[PDB]
């Protein structure tokens, strides 16, 4: 994921520690503040995407 | 030529002979009297149903006139395709210009 | 020539010297029924990993072909410059028009 895959990442992020944080407040709160019980995920065929 | 004045005439070959420009001005300058001592096989309501297939077969024909201005048409809807299995069918929600200059 | 109606044909050097132009046309102009009677090496599965292997490294072709169109790429992020003890590396936000006249 990162803009370095040059310095690339198995063990050491790059991101801070609010990031996934961030996305636990835009995923798990505001989607739901647009949903109103309409939205759902998906699996991918990324063979077929 | 078909006659729109008696009920007997009309047929299926009558009409798609005659062309679409031709098939205004034929039956706009027919006569406004209706004969009724020989009539249509299949009744009054029958001639009408002879006189449809002419024109639904014309579209046909002025299509092939109009083959130079217009592409192959992809299909609209999916489940339509050769290959399902590494990629979906798609649909053409047909949005295009069909044109050909 | 690889053909689409059996998985036992489809390599990687056949799909990458075939254009991504020719390739929408032969995917969709196929035969419908799937045959049955000569099976896939790595499973029917590894087909469809044989065939993506061949239109990923395809994307090279299609796009030097292309190779008098774009600019040089710009390093998008840091850390990707040699003389770093006095200037840093730039990071190329690439929103440009890459297009050569």
């Amino acid at each position: 994921t990162q803009a370095r895959a040059a310095d690339a990442a198995d063990d050491r992020p790059h991101r801070p520690a609010d990031w996934t944080v961030h996305h636990k407040i835009y995923y798990y709160v505001l989607v739901p503040a647009f949903s109103r019980g309409r939205c759902c995920t998906a699996g991918v065929r990324f063979d077929r995407v | 030529a078909p006659q729109f004045h008696r009920p007997s005439t009309i047929t299926a070959d009558n009409v798609r002979a005659l062309g679409t420009r031709g098939l205004v001005l034929a039956t706009n300058n027919a006569q406004f009297i209706m004969d009724n001592s020989y009539p249509h096989p299949h009744g009054t309501q029958g001639a009408v149903r002879e006189f449809l297939r002419g024109q639904a077969a014309a579209l046909t024909d002025l299509g092939v006139t109009h083959a130079n201005n217009t592409f192959a048409p992809q299909p609209m809807f999916a489940g339509d395709a050769a290959a399902e299995w590494l990629r979906p069918s798609f649909g053409l929600k047909r949005t295009y210009s069909p044109f050909v200059v």
